[PDB]
RNA sequence: AUAAUAGUAAAGAUGAAAUAAUAAUAAUAAUUAUAAGACUAAUAUAUGUGAAAAUAUUAAUUAAAUAUUAACUGACAUUGAGGGAUUAAAACUAGAGUAGCGAAACGGAUUCGAUACCCGUGUAGUUCUAGUAGUAAACUAUGAAUACAAUUAUUUAUAAUAUAUAUAUAAAUAAUAAAUGAAAAUGAAAGUAUUCCACCUGAAGAGUACGUUAGCAAUAAUGAAACUCAAAACAAUAGACG
């Protein structure tokens, strides 16, 4: 009832600190972010704050929008 | 144009390391190391990147002044 | 007719002024960041001299390197050079330092940044910028609303200061390139004002059928016949 | 060097509507003096075998059992059609390579389809399958699509 | 004004995948520092295959050659540089995005900044004192 | 007491760029109508577009031959085309369709030839200087620098290697409006006019004003093409056939209002008189006692139906046709 | 397992929705009142489990 | 207003349109 | 000018310490009024205005 | 929509059915490949941004935007009649464009009828570029500004006790105490006050009629009186109905 995923909290570089878009250039962490299909996880999900789930998806939507993703 | 060409043929030769982003590194203290050096031992820095202190001492004449006083103690002092 | 039409946008044409400030924004080896020529010249030269002579006192046991061409410290400079120059940045450095030679130009004393003519001058630099930016988006509905603002704002400034100090008031509106008029009259920039100034060069509005005006314009012009 | 096909899989494909079902049964084949000959490209040779040629060997639809208008689309008829679909397969002994099998919408056959597979319908094919995905289609954006029904 | 420049560049004639690469990022590099700008670095980032098939001018692709040029420049080349790129068959894809540098003047590619490398000046220093 | 900042300092493509958006905004900048006063009936409904650019000033004469007028009579002297007759004297043009020479050539003007409906371009070539004329595209303008390909690409370039085939610069130096090129190497779905019918002849198709054709296909093979002309009719064409990219100037001619009879006589137009008018001994429509068209089927004075009959019919087609024109559709 | 991604990346659901077109107005009200609802559910759900928990320490 | 008010005005506007509608031909003859 | 303050200052560095002395030497004199070289006579001409607004704020 | 292939007699639309589709390469299902003209999945809450209309596919250039302290100016401010600018759909005049959707129009069906709800073919429109016009349930049905009034929760930025996420400010959103109110309810206002600017004096006639101004045109602004009546409305209660 309790499993909480609490090594994701400590693993995950966008909780760290560090600006998602600063990853638009990263497929591969970007991937951990998304669903098999490619779309991209709700916040509730994520976890992450509002400006961070913002500036991933930014980088995100770039990424596919240069072809690196 | 030089600077391209040495550049591009070191970067493009085969033998040299090539960014892939598939692996992730394992985990600073050097560029600290660096800082803080700079931070206390200022003008006295022998670092490869110095600070301003070292220029601010050249228009001064602090190191120049600190290093006749030394030498002046040193040679003709004897001590 | 006969009197004077300044355009209370853009004021009198060819202000001595306005355009020495452009000439200024516009010179060979100018720099964004507050950074002259002279200054990071020699500034690269103290560090040069900086490195050689801590190099040569601590290290009288010999561990230099070695020397470095000169060729390759002056690729080093015009790195730099190349990285600060002004027409390699943005307008907005090129807005910072006009409004910095406008406030140097019109403070009272050093550190004035609040009285009525610089803050005009600023606006003025502003206004200038704006009115470049809309001649070529003539439809930024939003910065024309922005720009008309602005100009009204200078219009109450300066209508403060003719009523504060005059002499003050006539030598800024003068050295700017508006007159009394421009500066005392109700303005909105609209259609009418846009095209009798030609802000496009170009015609914006058009009149009734009722042809009035050409009615009054030859009934006067008939000059040529037998009326006056 | 002249050429010759043969076959490498076989590819099983349902699309299942809202007023009918369609299955389809194709193969994919291959050329082997294609890369014989000489002058190729290691590009266009390798993009050729990512992009292999398909060739249809089975196609029925729900109407080639009796079901006419409403009884088109509907479970037991999917369910009829597939059964037949794999008896076909069985018949014509095509069951020695490999299959796949992809579904492309989410009609009421779609049940019907795999429930057949899994049953004792399919049992013989099912043992050939290794690769079951979904290729539905879906507008980013794209054209309008009609007005709403006030029925 | 400083740019970020992810290129993709097509690979043939196998025997030397990096030639075109080599070519294109020497032609760009050439048309910035004779149009006075300074390409500040260029990195590489592999062969990579591409996430689909990907035309561009009736010719299918599947593998690009990725790379990466950090170059200080201004508007007007950097839209003829643009414009070049998208003309040139060599590249598939290719986009630039501004560095802003309002707060620091040396800033490092996006790449070794998400590394957490904020500075070139940071990387030389590294490259000096730990290797 | 003077003060210009003449530090332009300009970028070496910076001018490129600056003259890229001056060509954005002219071709953004658009025709408009001459409208006279109407203090005469006449001039109500005349309109015609203006162009400021155009050449006030005579054709090179070198280059014009005297235009004979016939009146629509043939060799017997008896009228074979009607409704053609007296006008203005005029001067037929020689203008190139076949642009064999090549090289760069500069655009020195353009000019109204009162044969046709297109503007032309004079044109001087770089290396020679010789002057010739041809059909001006839309954005054609005095300044321009055009080259034609029929012969082939230079040894100026293929011996430099810079612009050769190899790094193929050819592509881009091709689809650039003005110039002209086989079809072979002018690409799929370009827009061009001047299209010819075979490797070695003159430019005959889309050749008016505001006409253009699109290239659908290529058959090395059957060394054929696949053009779409401006009926809307795909035919096919020698491959090695020429084409100019652009369409063709005057976009707005069709716009133009002749508002008087006497602007028709002028340009050489002789009054029409329709069949119901004339008795039956003439055109078949005629007779009856008042307005009547007698039952009679839209047919020509010589009894040819004049409504939807196709005229070339049986083995007598176009054998180079692989789709008519929309006939109806449009 | 296929059913499951289907269902998670709302694969059934977008397709009927795209069957028909609807005004844009409708469209948002549509959202607010599904995002309402969740929330009213996530919210009833804690007031539940602050109940079962009141209820198994006796209050 | 309430929906029912609306309608006793919508009802207006219905009938000054059809008015309209079927005045063109005197409206055209007495403006020339 | 063909020469700059760097190779300038290079050049009169060169001078101090060889002592070759040559005609550029003459030259530079004249273009900074400097009669003799010295290492302070370099600093002098390299003199910051920086330090002066430094002395003032402390005063 | 085009062509290639291979494969067959159906498919495709309906609550159920029929018109315009189909075996003569020979249709829907299928794979390639060549095109076009609209829209832009998830993130996403219109959160945020904008004066409103509006705004969430990627870059760019330009145009302003948020908070702290530093200095400066020195009441330069609020409101704002007349005016001015912007103003969603739908309209209209010129170019291009026209895939999908679709007023009208013609046929299917359903009906006692069906000038409709359903189905087919689809014009004008919907798209871009120039412009004209200035209204919508243009709504938070709530004009702007200033000084104030009791409490809880969350999220936002910045400020440190100092071992470190425990501490301080303000902002927004939810629920309320007072207060107000015809009540529903509002709750930093629809409360306590202050200065302005736009409106209201019963329905009905009527935003109609006649001038007038403006527009190419639709149409917009301004806007009246006869003859009638004791009517006509809003909140909230019980119910009876679905
Ligand atoms: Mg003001
Ligand atoms: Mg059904
Ligand atoms: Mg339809
Ligand atoms: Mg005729
Ligand atoms: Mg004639
Ligand atoms: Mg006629
Ligand atoms: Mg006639
Ligand atoms: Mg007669
Ligand atoms: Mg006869
Ligand atoms: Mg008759
Ligand atoms: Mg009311
Ligand atoms: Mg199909
Ligand atoms: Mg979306
Ligand atoms: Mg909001
Ligand atoms: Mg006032
Ligand atoms: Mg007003
Ligand atoms: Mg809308
Ligand atoms: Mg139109
Ligand atoms: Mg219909
Ligand atoms: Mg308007
Ligand atoms: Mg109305
Ligand atoms: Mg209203
Ligand atoms: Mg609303
Ligand atoms: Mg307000
Ligand atoms: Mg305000
Ligand atoms: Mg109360
Ligand atoms: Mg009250
Ligand atoms: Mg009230
Ligand atoms: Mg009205
Ligand atoms: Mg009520």
């Amino acid at each position: 009832k309790y499993q909480a995923n609490k090594n994701s909290n400590r693993n995950d570089i966008m909780k760290s600190g560090a600006n998602p878009l600063e990853f638009y250039a990263r497929p591969r962490i970007l991937s951990r972010y998304v669903t098999s299909t490619g779309r991209i996880q709700h916040r509730d999900i994520t976890g992450l704050s509002a400006k961070n789930q913002r500036r991933l998806s930014k980088a995100i939507r770039r990424c596919q929008a240069i072809g690196l993703m | 144009e030089s600077q391209l060409l040495k550049k591009i043929d070191k970067v493009f030769n085969d033998e040299t390391e090539e960014f892939t982003d598939a692996y992730d590194v394992t985990s600073g203290n050097t560029t600290l190391q660096t800082q803080i050096n700079n931070a206390i031992m200022g003008s006295l820095s022998n670092e490869k990147f110095f600070d301003i202190s070292l220029v601010d001492s050249y228009l001064n004449k602090d190191l120049k002044n600190i290093s006749n006083k030394i030498d002046s103690k040193l040679n003709p002092t004897s001590n | 007719a006969s009197t004077d039409k300044v355009d209370p946008v853009l004021g009198r044409a060819d202000t001595p002024f306005i355009t020495r400030i452009m000439a200024e924004l516009k010179e060979p080896l100018v720099l964004s960041k507050g950074y002259n020529i002279e200054e990071v010249d020699k500034f690269l030269a103290a560090i040069e001299s900086a490195k050689r002579e801590r190099a040569e006192l601590s290290g009288l046991n010999t561990e230099v390197v070695g020397i470095e061409d000169i060729e390759k410290l002056e690729d080093r400079r015009e790195a730099i050079l190349r990285i600060l120059s002004m027409r390699n940045s943005e307008n907005k450095n090129a807005i910072k330092m006009a409004v910095e030679l406008a406030r140097k130009e019109f403070e009272r004393f050093p550190g004035d940044t609040g009285s009525s003519e610089v803050q005009a001058a600023c606006m003025t630099v502003r206004i200038q910028n704006m009115a470049n930016h809309i001649k070529e988006h003539r439809k930024d509905f939003a910065n024309t609303r922005n720009l008309r603002i602005l100009v009204q704002q200078r219009q109450a400034i300066l209508r403060y200061l003719k009523r504060d100090n005059p002499e003050k008031y006539y030598w800024t509106i003068q050295k700017l390139g508006l007159n009394d008029a421009a500066i005392t009259d109700e303005f909105n920039m609209d259609r009418r004002y846009m095209q009798d100034y030609e802000f496009f060069g170009d015609k914006i509005l058009i009149r009734d059928s009722k042809k009035v005006a050409n009615q009054k314009r030859k009934e006067i012009r008939k000059q040529k016949r037998a009326t006056f | 060097y002249k050429p010759k096909e043969e076959v490498v899989k076989y590819i099983l494909h349902g699309k299942f509507t809202k007023n009918n079902t369609h299955l389809t049964f194709s193969s994919v084949v291959e050329d082997k003096n294609f890369h014989k000959n000489k002058g190729l490209t290691y590009n266009d040779t390798m993009l050729y075998y990512l992009n292999l040629p398909q060739k249809v060997k089975i196609s029925l639809s729900t109407g080639c059992l009796g079901f006419r208008k409403a009884a088109r689309g509907e479970y037991e008829a999917a369910f009829q059609t597939s059964g037949r679909m794999f008896e076909l397969i069985k018949e014509k002994n095509m069951l020695n390579k490999d299959i796949e099998v992809v579904m492309d919408d989410f009609g009421k056959g779609r049940a019907a389809f795999i429930s057949a597979l899994v049953g004792k319908e399919g049992a013989s094919v099912v043992k050939k399958v290794v690769k079951i995905s979904d290729a539905t289609k879906l507008k980013f954006g794209g054209v309008r699509s009609p007005k709403m029904r006030r029925l | 004004m400083l740019y970020e420049l992810i290129g993709l560049v097509r690979i043939t004639n196998s025997n030397a995948p990096k030639l075109e690469a080599k070519e294109l990022s020497s032609t760009i590099g050439k048309l910035i520092i004779q149009n006075r700008g300074v390409v500040r670095d260029i990195v590489p980032m592999g062969i990579r295959y591409l996430p689909k098939i990907m035309k561009k001018d009736q010719e299918k692709h599947f593998r690009a050659y990725h790379f990466l040029m950090l170059f200080d420049s201004s508007a007007a080349v950097q839209s003829e540089i643009l414009r070049t790129l998208k003309k040139d068959p060599r590249v598939i894809r290719s986009s630039i995005v501004k560095v802003d540098l309002d707060k620091q003047l040396d800033r490092a590619s996006s790449l070794h900044r998400s590394l957490g490398k904020k500075s070139i000046l940071e990387l030389v220093n590294e490259d000096y004192q730990s290797i | 007491l003077k003060i210009i900042p003449n530090d332009t300092d300009i970028v070496t493509l910076e001018k490129q760029d600056e003259l890229i958006k001056r060509r954005r905004k002219l071709s953004k900048e658009v025709t408009q109508m001459k409208r006279l006063k109407p203090v005469s009936p006449g001039l109500r409904w005349y309109r015609s577009p203006i162009y400021p650019y155009l050449y006030k000033g005579r054709p090179v004469r070198a280059l014009t031959v005297v235009r004979k007028k016939h009146g629509g009579r043939n060799n017997s002297g008896k009228i074979t085309v009607r409704h053609q007759g007296g006008g203005h004297r005029n001067r037929t043009r020689l203008i190139d369709f076949n642009r064999w020479e090549g090289g760069a050539q500069t655009v020195q003007r353009i000019e109204y030839d009162p044969g046709r409906s297109s503007h032309i371009a004079l044109l001087k070539h770089n290396t020679t200087g010789e002057l010739s004329y041809i059909i001006a595209c839309d954005g054609l303008r005095p300044g321009d620098v055009v080259e034609s390909f029929r012969r082939g690409i230079p040894q100026t370039l293929l011996n430099e290697m810079g612009g050769k085939v190899d790094p193929a610069i050819l592509s881009v130096k091709t689809t650039q409006r003005g110039n002209c090129l086989p079809i072979s190497m002018i690409p799929i779905g370009t827009i061009i006019h001047n299209v010819g019918i075979t490797p070695v002849g003159p430019g005959k198709f889309c050749r008016s004003a505001g006409t253009y054709a699109r290239v659908l296909a290529k058959l090395p093979e059957k060394k054929k093409a696949i053009v779409r002309l401006q009926s809307g009719e795909h035919r096919y064409v020698s491959l090695e056939a020429v084409a100019t990219i652009g369409v063709v100037s005057n976009i707005d001619h069709q716009n133009r209002s002749l508002g008087k009879a006497g602007r028709s006589r002028w340009l050489g137009i002789r009054p029409t008189v329709r069949g119901v008018a004339m008795n039956k001994c003439d055109h078949p429509h005629g007779g009856g006692r008042g307005k009547s068209k007698s039952n009679k089927l839209s047919m020509s004075p010589w009894g040819q139906l004049a409504k939807g009959y196709k005229t070339r019919r049986g083995k007598n087609q176009n054998r180079m046709k692989v789709k008519d024109r929309p006939r109806g559709k449009d | 397992r296929l059913n499951r991604i289907m269902f998670e990346n709302n694969i059934p659901g977008d397709k009927r929705s795209q069957r028909f077109y609807m005004k844009p107005g409708k469209v948002a009200e549509l959202k607010r009142s599904q995002r309402h609802r969740k929330e009213f559910m996530m919210g009833f759900k804690r007031l539940i489990e602050i109940v079962k928990d009141a209820k198994r320490k006796g209050y | 207003d309430s929906v029912m008010r609306k309608r006793k005005k919508k009802m207006k506007k219905h009938k000054l349109r059809k008015r309209r509608k079927r005045e063109k031909a005197e409206r055209r003859k007495l403006s020339q | 000018e063909k020469t700059t303050l760097l190779r300038d200052i290079r050049t009169i560095q060169d001078a101090l310490s060889s002592g070759s002395t040559p005609k550029e030497l003459l030259e530079i004199k004249q273009r900074y009024g400097i009669q003799d070289f010295s290492q302070e006579t370099v600093r002098q001409l390299l003199q910051l205005d920086i330090s002066g607004l430094e002395v003032n704020l402390e005063k």
